């Protein structure tokens, strides 16, 4: 199938890859309080969008399906992850920012997006990694003769930075007459309060926002999902997670002497090469799973269907069977002798077929060893001559393909 | 401004000749590149981090991967060959005598040392002691090992040592060491009687040649350069392969598995095809710079192997060729990915200045030298040969006559002795 | 007064063990060879923080033992205090109305507890994220900064969340120190055999150091 | 096994079947067949997926000529030796040991051969040594004579 | 498709519809209304340069 032929002539073929296969899945995670997010989303009132208010998540187990699963909230965007995938992940810290605004200008809350909000009261940064939640608060936050108390800033000198934030009062100057601190002709003062009514339309009710920040580093993670540790395993092909960090590979016991604060270890060309574990504490070196190559040896089919194998630079514990400094070699009869090369196997060994009915692996002959009988005073001269005819075989050209690259590309 | 060498005005006239009154053996060092590491790269296994979420979009860029896998097997096959059509040139593997009675010339650093665990020569230690990731990447080994190419190098060199010519034209005929260089300073036209009166100082000459050899490559850094810059090539091309995994290419981040662990399906397909995109580009530079790199080894290998040819298995007649100087000799040694060859040249030394004249008069006949000069020293005549100074008296002998003294533009007047 | 800083100011650039490698970062360094400004405890005036501060000191007994660090530093505004009494070191955020020179004498929105000598710090505030580290080595040198070699070990990072632009020393009341700026530098950090950093270039030093 | 010729028609041939079969891949497209995008998906909705095609289609045949300009540098430099051959062992008598076959060469011919050329080369090889003893130079009347 | 229809001996089991090139295009067809099979053969063999 590798020549798309039904035969194949004599040689070396490099058919497949082999790699060990993991064993088994290994997760560990610190052994720490379900997580705090309820004194956030059901606080009894929220912040004024133009002093939003954040709250530091941390050293916690976080439910997020509590969140995603119910029907309470009229919108729940993310980026950079996906909601559902919240579960399996841990993060150093999480920013949950909070306020209410009206229903309409909830559009603003993402990244990329201009307009009064996130112009003036509340911007995020536009490679953004986090959810926003918002849901209709009408019933909340709405009062009979209008709620007062919340806010938006109408004007500003110039638009907020990512995550800026502007408590001032002073008067706004929108044209050439100088304010002084005082209104008048062109001079206003920066914000205005929303005054919710119930009697309003969906478009203007009120409707309160948490946005989540996800801290992911490969520093220590302090927020996590409830998924459950196991038990660790050393010296065996596993699949691994570490505080969110999956892998695949062999765990062994290493003697790098990680500094105190020093969490992950790295290689020459800055691959992850070990962990220190979140509970046990001790320091794992990791190497990958073994893999190579899969060169088929045959002689030709037109003289046997019989067949050796090399696992290419494998170990044959990892897998007659022969180890060769080029890898198992599998197969009968690898017998000690020496030959010319038949099939070229690597490191000066080859292999060649019995018709005593068998594929040979041997150290290969350079030629008959001959000690020329020198000596000082002795000298060998020829009596005969014979004229040889040896024929020599030279490419000189090839054929002259042309394409025209329109009709190729787009086929007219 | 750098200066291009040390001005001469060489003092030519129409009647002037110079003839160097003596000689040196100089050896002097050839190195060059015949192979380079036989790499290969799984092109699923560097691009996808074998992923199956990633292998399926692979896939769609069709048979893209294995004619990168048919390329690198190509260049990897073909480094075989190049140390082949070098070292594989002896159809015998050739040893020579336990007495090493070579008419004084000092072999024992050039010949293999049982003492040593692979049977290399003094000097191929020198030559293997001063030359000096994981997951897609893959180093395949040689088909000769360093202790079968020695074997090669000690073959390819006790035939020239015990037979000179005769070991690349058929069977190895043995000759006398000091008989073989005197058919080879007759082959660069100095007289073999040259060697034979002299054989002790040109054995000397040699013998002190071959020591300064240790000394220059003992010391010093740059003698190798030609076979290290091949080894830092070849890195330097992979460590950028490598570097490039952690290249981003405008997805999320450039960790395969930490996009498969935070999107789904169809929101992570449009980062991962960012990261396909950018490795197999990354991987498409690699080989075809080494597609070209490969050319040059070749290049050099067929050289190499022509230098073995032409300069080890005979006595070379092409200027600079085998060494700078009349060619006498060439030694092979092994190297890490390639060939040294000593080069035994005759140098010659100690220029004096005679009066010349084209042709001789005598009986209104002109005499031509059959080999060499005519020069005078200012009482007398003689012939010379060109190439080292021994005078003879002039004779119907060592002279040819024809036409007449009318005839040719500066012929001079001096008695030719009939014997 | 002045002195030439050298070599010193390198510190771990994140939580990463790394060795036999020579690295290469971007953050906020010390340069190499800057002119750092050199104060006797015979006073503590107010300083500029800019983009970061390496403060070092020789005493015989300690007599640097805090800091505040803030815009007003006077608690009118949420305003950073560390402060160590040889039993516990000591770090709040507050408001309350504490005196404008609070010497060791011989709103509380984040609260934290845990010449014979060099000692070495670091300060930096990156996403209002307040990081310390540092180094103490027997070096008995009375004028300059030390000629040589030593990696600042982190301490501390402080999820405070908040602005700085000054910042003041306390004092042992009831003996000099050094301070330099951080800059956004390019550098070369050379980790041992044994993860230590041991040596390092400042890659826009001069055309040598670009070329290393 | 005289193959030095059919493996450059090999590599040609599967460089060209490689090449053709790189037009039936998707690229990420909803399909390898052009007319069936522009069939079914109204002008700028096809023009995303056509771009696929068209950056798939320039990369597999950029890649093509790539290949087949470092094949026909190797051409050239087996034509280059074939005409040094055909001017030192055809049009002359070769010094240069091994060029020109092994033994000492005599003559060459030139035959021709679909994408090549053949060379007999005829060669004198020796074969039939016997030893005997030897000597540099004969004293005769206290002279030393040396061979010519 | 575009290219010049011809009549052929390509004798199509009854199931089959078409018969198909190394690019998967048509090769082949059988015709909707008709058990005749067609070779198609494109325009100037490839078009052609000038
Ligand atoms: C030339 O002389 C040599 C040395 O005397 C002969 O070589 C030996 O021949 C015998 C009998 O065939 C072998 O058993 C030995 O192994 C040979 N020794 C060596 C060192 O080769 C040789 O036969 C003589 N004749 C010819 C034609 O070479
Ligand atoms: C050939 O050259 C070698 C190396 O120059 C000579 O070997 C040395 O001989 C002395 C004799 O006293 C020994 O003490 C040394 O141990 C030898 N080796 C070295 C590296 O000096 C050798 O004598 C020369 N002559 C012959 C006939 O081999
Ligand atoms: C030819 O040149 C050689 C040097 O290349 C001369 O040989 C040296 O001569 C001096 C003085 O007699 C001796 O001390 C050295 O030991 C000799 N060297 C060697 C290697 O033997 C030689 O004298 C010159 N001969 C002529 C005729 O000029
Ligand atoms: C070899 O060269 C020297 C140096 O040029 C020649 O010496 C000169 O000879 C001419 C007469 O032939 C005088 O006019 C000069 O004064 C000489 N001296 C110099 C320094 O040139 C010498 O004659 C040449 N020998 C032969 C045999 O040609
Ligand atoms: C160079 O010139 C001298 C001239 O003196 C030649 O030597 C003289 O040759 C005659 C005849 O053979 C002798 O009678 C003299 O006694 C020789 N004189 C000397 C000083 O030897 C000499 O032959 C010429 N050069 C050479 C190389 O032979
Ligand atoms: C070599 O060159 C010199 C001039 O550089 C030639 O000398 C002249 O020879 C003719 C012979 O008839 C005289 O008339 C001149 O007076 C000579 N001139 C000088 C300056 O000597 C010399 O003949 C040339 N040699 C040959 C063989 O042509
Ligand atoms: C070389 O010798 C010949 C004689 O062998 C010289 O030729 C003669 O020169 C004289 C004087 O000029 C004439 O009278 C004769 O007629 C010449 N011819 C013969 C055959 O005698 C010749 O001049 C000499 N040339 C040189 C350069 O020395
Ligand atoms: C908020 O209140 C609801 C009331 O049913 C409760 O079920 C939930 O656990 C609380 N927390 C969150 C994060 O919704
Ligand atoms: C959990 O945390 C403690 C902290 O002291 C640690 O000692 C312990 O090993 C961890 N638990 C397990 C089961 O490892
Ligand atoms: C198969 O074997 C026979 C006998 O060895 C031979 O004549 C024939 O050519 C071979 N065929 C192939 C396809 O190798
Ligand atoms: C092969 O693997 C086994 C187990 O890892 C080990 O004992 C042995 O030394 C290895 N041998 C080679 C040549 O790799
Ligand atoms: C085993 O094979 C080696 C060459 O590979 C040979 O030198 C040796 O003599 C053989 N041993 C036996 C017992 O035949
Ligand atoms: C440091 O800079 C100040 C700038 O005014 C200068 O007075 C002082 O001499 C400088 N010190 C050195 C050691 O260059
Ligand atoms: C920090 O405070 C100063 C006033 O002391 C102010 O000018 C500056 O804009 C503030 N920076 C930030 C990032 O809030
Ligand atoms: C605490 O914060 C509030 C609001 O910012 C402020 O009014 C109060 O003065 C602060 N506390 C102190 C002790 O100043
Ligand atoms: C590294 O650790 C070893 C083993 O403890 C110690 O002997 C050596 O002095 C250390 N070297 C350095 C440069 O830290
Ligand atoms: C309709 O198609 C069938 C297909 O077998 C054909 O035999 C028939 O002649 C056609 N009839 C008309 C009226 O088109």
């Amino acid at each position: 199938c590798t020549l798309k032929s039904f035969t194949v002539e004599k040689g070396i073929y490099q058919t497949s890859n082999f790699r060990v296969q993991p064993t088994e899945s290994i997760v560990r995670f610190p052994n720490i309080n379900l997580c705090p997010f309820g004194e956030v989303f059901n606080a009894t009132r929220f912040a004024s969008v133009y002093a939003w208010n954040r709250k530091r998540i941390s050293n916690c187990v976080a439910d997020y399906s509590v969140l995603y699963n119910s029907a309470s909230f009229s919108t729940f965007k993310c980026y950079g992850v996906s909601p559902t995938k919240l579960n399996d992940l841990c993060f150093t810290n999480v920013y949950a920012d909070s306020f209410v605004i009206r229903g309409d200008e909830v559009r603003q809350i993402a990244p990329g997006q201009t307009g009064k909000i996130a112009d003036y009261n509340y911007k995020l940064p536009d490679d953004f990694t986090g959810c926003v939640i918002a849901w209709n608060s009408n019933n909340l936050d709405s009062k009979v003769g209008g709620n007062y108390n919340y806010l938006y800033r109408l004007f500003r000198k110039s638009n907020l930075k990512p995550f800026e934030r502007d408590i001032s009062t002073e008067i706004y100057q929108a044209g050439s007459t100088p304010c002084n601190g005082v209104e008048g002709f062109n001079c206003y003062f920066p914000l205005q309060s929303y005054g919710f009514q119930p009697t309003y339309g969906v478009g203007y009710q009120p409707y309160r926002v948490v946005v989540l920040s996800f801290e992911l580093l490969h520093a220590p993670a302090t927020v996590c999902g409830p998924k459950k540790s196991t038990n660790l395993v050393k010296n065996k092909c596993v699949n691994f997670n570490f505080n969110g960090l999956t892998g695949t590979g062999v765990l062994t016991e290493s003697n790098k002497k990680f500094l105190p604060f020093q969490q992950f270890g790295r290689d020459i060309d800055d691959t992850t090469d070990a962990v220190r574990d979140p509970q046990t504490l001790e320091i794992l070196d990791i190497t990958p799973c073994s893999f190579g190559g899969v060169s088929v040896i045959t002689p030709g089919t037109n003289t046997s269907n019989q067949v050796a194998v090399l696992y290419q630079g494998v170990n044959c514990t990892e897998v007659n069977v022969f180890q060769t400094r080029a890898g198992c070699l599998i197969g009968a009869e690898h017998v000690n002798n020496s030959y010319e090369c038949d099939i070229p196997i690597g490191a000066g060994i080859c292999a060649s077929y019995q018709t005593s009915q068998s594929i040979i692996a041997y150290t290969m002959s350079l030629g008959a060893e001959n000690s020329v009988a020198y000596s000082n005073n002795s000298i060998a001269i020829p009596i005969n001559f014979t004229i040889s005819v040896t024929t020599e075989i030279l490419p000189v050209s090839m054929t002259k393909t042309s394409v025209d690259c329109t009709m190729y590309i787009c086929g007219d | 401004t750098m200066s291009l060498g040390a001005e001469n005005s060489v003092a030519y006239s129409n009647n002037s000749i110079a003839i160097p009154i003596n000689f040196t053996i100089s050896v002097t060092t050839e190195i060059l590149p015949v192979s380079m590491t036989k790499t290969s790269v799984d092109c699923t296994m560097y691009i996808c981090g074998d992923s199956t979420e990633c292998s399926n979009l692979l896939l769609q860029y069709g048979s893209f991967c294995t004619q990168l896998n048919r390329a690198l097997t190509g260049i990897a096959v073909e480094q075989d060959k190049n140390t082949q059509e070098v070292f594989a040139q002896v159809k015998q593997i050739y040893k020579t005598p336990p007495i090493k009675d070579f008419g004084g010339f000092n072999f024992s650093q050039i010949l293999p040392d049982p003492s040593k665990p692979s049977k290399r020569s003094f000097i191929e230690d020198l030559l293997f002691n001063k030359v000096t990731k994981f997951n897609g990447l893959t180093v395949l080994p040689p088909l000769l090992t360093d202790e079968m190419i020695a074997q090669y190098t000690s073959a390819l060199l006790a035939g020239t040592i015990t037979s000179g010519w005769t070991f690349g034209a058929g069977a190895a005929l043995q000759i006398p060491f000091a008989m073989q260089m005197a058919y080879r300073f007759n082959g660069i036209g100095v007289t073999q009687n040259v060697l034979y009166e002299n054989q002790k100082l040109i054995a000397n000459q040699f013998n002190s040649a071959i020591g300064k050899i240790q000394d220059s490559l003992s010391s010093t850094a740059s003698a190798l350069g030609k076979l290290q810059d091949v080894v830092n090539q070849n890195a330097q091309a992979l460590n950028t392969l490598v570097k490039q995994l952690s290249s981003n290419f405008g997805a999320i981040s450039s960790v395969l598995n930490d996009i498969l662990a935070r999107l789904d399906k169809v929101e992570a397909e449009v980062q991962i095809d960012r990261l396909i995109t950018g490795r197999l580009q990354s991987l498409q530079t690699y080989v075809t710079q080494q597609l070209i790199r490969a050319a040059e080894i070749r290049a050099s290998a067929n050289l190499a192997a022509t230098k073995m040819s032409e300069c080890v298995l005979g006595q070379s007649k092409r200027v600079d060729f085998c060494g700078k100087g009349y060619h006498l000799m060439s030694f092979p040694q092994s190297a890490p990915h390639g060939v040294v060859f000593l080069h035994v040249t005759y140098v010659p030394a100690q220029e004096k200045n005679f009066t010349t004249a084209p042709a001789i008069c005598h009986d209104g006949k002109a005499h031509f030298p059959r080999e060499g000069v005519f020069v005078s020293n200012g009482t007398h005549w003689f012939v010379t040969q060109r190439n080292f100074y021994e005078p003879q008296i002039i004779t119907t002998h060592n002279t040819f006559v024809s036409g007449n003294c009318d005839v040719v533009i500066g012929i001079v007047n001096n008695t030719v002795y009939d014997p | 007064a002045y002195t030439n800083s050298f070599t010193r100011g390198v510190y771990y650039p994140d939580k990463v063990f790394r060795s036999s490698v020579l690295h290469s970062t971007q953050d906020l360094f010390l340069p190499f060879f800057s002119n750092v400004t050199w104060f006797h405890a015979i006073d503590n005036p107010v300083l500029p923080f800019n983009d970061g501060v390496y403060f070092a000191s020789t005493e015989k007994s300690n007599i640097i033992r805090g800091w505040i660090f803030g815009t007003t530093l006077d608690s009118k505004t949420q305003s950073l205090l560390i402060v160590n009494n040889a039993t516990n070191v000591v770090i709040k955020v507050c408001e309350f109305q504490f005196c404008n020179d609070p010497f060791l004498g011989v709103n509380c929105t984040f609260e934290y507890v845990s010449f014979k000598n060099l000692r070495e710090f670091v300060f930096k505030n990156i996403d209002g994220y307040f990081k310390i580290y540092s180094k103490h080595t027997p070096i008995n040198l009375v004028r300059d900064l030390p000629q040589g070699f030593s990696a600042l070990e982190p301490l501390v990072d402080l999820p405070i969340g908040i602005n700085i632009t000054r910042f003041q020393t306390l004092l042992a009341l009831h003996a000099a120190y050094y301070v330099g700026y951080l800059q956004p530098r390019t550098f070369l950090l050379k980790y041992n055999e044994n993860g230590t950093i041991t040596d390092a270039v400042d890659c826009a030093l001069d055309p040598l150091s670009e070329t290393k």
